[PDB]
């Protein structure tokens, strides 16, 4: 054994279910209607809305 | 002093491990003593 | 347009004649020789003149640097490059000067790229009968 | 024979898109990992035995 | 499975004053690189202010620039932008934002930039410690001198003394296009400036060797024969040191020319950028332009 | 001269390169394939 006493710091990480609470009407989301683009190919034709 | 001739005008830097190569790289001393300690091991074995 | 100072010569004349006949594909017109009146006009001279003297200026200019390099390569290419020029010198300065010779080899680079690079502009497929005409996909 | 040199590779109705074929011992990749837009180039070296 | 985007959404994620927005709306048709396609990126992706990394080199941000995205910026509206990528061949309307002045038909360039002056313009976008760092976009010249003169400063700091070095600095690091002053930042040396500098030495000893003897006796022929300002003033650079050709050889010599064009293409596309834009239509205000896309 | 030459042809997504064989006359090569391959052919650049 040599004049030396290392430690070792290590960390383990979890997978783990959650549970949540919040008070009602606490945040109000406003949002508008989806808005449609189009990108056009040949071949195909993709729609992002 | 120039016992070797060379092809080459320019020498290049050794590169790469030597697996990948043949390369003679003799240190003096070493070479010497290989000599040295050879010549009287062939003479020992009407 | 290089044969422009040699056209006393026989050789010369022969060689440009030669070179003023290109055949093609049915096709044997002559290129009009750029040499007319006993003289040369001012932008293909400028053209040769830049092109000589670039060709003129690298050999002198990298030679100094090569070692440099090669003294910092370890791809080895630098090596035989010095190499090609220690063959070469075989064969046959102020920091100032040094850097309006630099600028000034690149600077005339910059007018030989003109004649370096063609430029495609259309690539064909259709021909006709009427082969004179034909159809292509564009480029630029 | 047919050839394509602009766009998409498809039959006549679009129903089936055609791919390019290039065999494993001539095709080349340098980086390990691709991203999502990637150009095809056609090389040809010399080695000057 | 997924098709490319052509359409790109972005949204700065911190709050943004009238002040921002109004800056914003001044930059439409600006050009603003991005190092990834997605239909709805984010400001920390936007811009060229990622790539300023601690060494700040200017070569090494010209070669992280030329493997970004290019696109082009429209409809800037409430915490939104559309940026929109360039279809090649087609015609399209540009905003510059450096003193350059511009003309018909330039070859124009995109790098990173430089500052004109006291750096006296750039309160622009200073939200959250992030930078919109625009390119500059320059016509050919400009852009074939830049890249020249760092190739020369690299290649003069090859076992030059220092202080020579940086005289020679102070001289390099100024540049003067269409009566505009223009100073570069951070000269350093690259990895990228240091293979740029053993490809341009092999390209020049392979020209050295070509070049046939009739090239190198042309210039003092024409010189000994004719006296004209180019030449004597090319001279000047030059060193000094009746007769027929002793070989006259079409064939080896168009052979030889040829691979000439081949190692000068070599020695040339170190200076030369790839070209974005070639224009044809001004803005008498000259802010604005119509220019036709390539790469 | 001209140690080595490229060209362009061709863009495509990364997620339909795929590999697979190739019949004819009763026997197989093996290739790779890219699936939604859109070409864009470019001229002959030689690099040394």
């Amino acid at each position: 054994h040599p004049g030396f006493a290392l430690t070792a710091v290590r960390t383990d990480t979890f997978e783990v279910d959650m549970l949540l609470y919040s008070g009602k009407s606490c945040t109000s989301v406003i949002i508008n209607n989806p808005i449609v683009t189009k990108e056009e190919r040949d071949i195909s034709t993709t729609y992002h809305v | 002093m120039s016992l070797l001739h060379t092809f080459w005008r320019l020498p290049v830097a050794v590169f790469f491990e030597p697996h990948e190569e043949n390369v003679l790289r003799c240190p003096e001393r070493v070479l010497r003593r290989l000599l040295e300690d050879a010549a009287v091991t062939m003479r020992g074995g009407d | 347009g290089l044969f422009s100072l040699d056209r006393s010569y026989e050789e010369v004349k022969a060689a440009v004649q030669q070179l003023q006949t290109i055949t093609f594909r049915d096709a044997t017109f002559t290129i009009p020789d750029p040499v007319i009146d006993q003289h040369l006009l001012i932008d293909m001279k400028t053209a040769c003149l830049s092109m000589s003297m670039v060709a003129n200026l690298a050999s002198e200019l990298t030679m100094t640097y090569v070692r440099k390099l090669a003294l910092e390569d370890s791809s080895m290419l630098l090596v035989k490059c010095q190499e090609l020029l220690m063959r070469l010198d075989r064969e046959r300065v102020s920091p100032d000067d040094e850097i309006a010779r630099l600028s000034a080899l690149f600077v005339m680079l910059r007018q030989l790229d003109d004649l370096i690079r063609e430029q495609v502009v259309f690539t064909v497929c259709d021909v006709s009968p009427d082969n004179k005409s034909a159809t292509c996909i564009f480029k630029g | 024979l047919t050839c394509v040199m602009r766009g998409y590779l498809y039959n006549t109705l679009k129903t089936e898109v055609f791919a390019l074929m290039i065999p494993k011992d001539m095709y080349l990749t340098w980086e390990e990992t691709r991203g999502r837009l990637q150009y095809v180039y056609l090389i040809i070296v010399y080695d000057y035995d | 499975m997924a098709a490319m985007e052509a359409n790109i959404f972005c949204t700065f994620d911190h709050k943004l004053s009238i002040a921002d927005v109004g800056k914003l709306t001044k930059l439409v048709a600006a050009v603003v690189p991005i190092p990834q396609r997605l239909h709805l990126i984010k400001h920390y992706q936007l811009g060229l202010h990622q790539f300023v990394d601690h060494t700040r080199g200017y070569v090494r941000l010209r070669g992280l620039l030329r493997n970004m995205t290019l696109t082009l910026m429209r409809r800037v509206e409430g915490n939104q932008i559309l940026l929109h990528v360039p279809t090649h061949g087609l015609l399209y309307t540009v905003l510059n934002t450096g003193p350059v002045t511009w003309e018909k038909g330039d070859a124009l360039c995109v790098l990173p930039p430089l500052f004109h002056g006291p750096l006296a313009r750039e309160n622009l976008l200073t939200l959250g410690q992030w930078e919109l760092v625009l390119p500059w976009i320059v016509p050919m010249p400009l852009a074939l001198e830049i890249n020249q003169r760092l190739l020369i400063m690299g290649l003069f700091s090859l076992d030059r003394s220092y202080e020579e070095v940086k005289a020679a600095v102070q001289q390099l690091q100024t540049i003067t296009f269409r009566d505009a002053t223009f100073t570069i930042p951070d000269p350093v040396i690259d990895q990228h400036l240091l293979i740029d500098m053993k490809t341009a030495c092999l390209s020049m000893s392979m020209v050295a060797n070509l070049a046939s003897e009739l090239t190198m006796t042309y210039v003092r022929k024409l010189a000994l024969e004719d006296s004209s300002m180019l030449l004597v003033k090319c001279q000047e650079l030059l060193m000094r040191l009746p007769a027929r050709p002793q070989h006259v050889s079409p064939d080896d010599e168009i052979a030889r020319l040829s691979a000439l064009f081949v190692m000068l293409r070599q020695l040339d596309d170190l200076i030369r950028e790839q070209v974005v834009f070639t224009v044809c239509d001004v803005s008498p205000d000259n802010k604005s332009a119509t220019c036709i896309f390539k790469g | 001269l001209c140690t080595g030459v490229i060209q362009k042809l061709g863009w495509c997504l990364a997620d339909d390169i795929h590999t697979s064989f190739l019949v004819h006359k009763e026997l197989k090569l093996s290739v790779v394939r890219l699936d939604n391959f859109s070409v864009e052919l470019g001229d002959f650049r030689e690099f040394v």
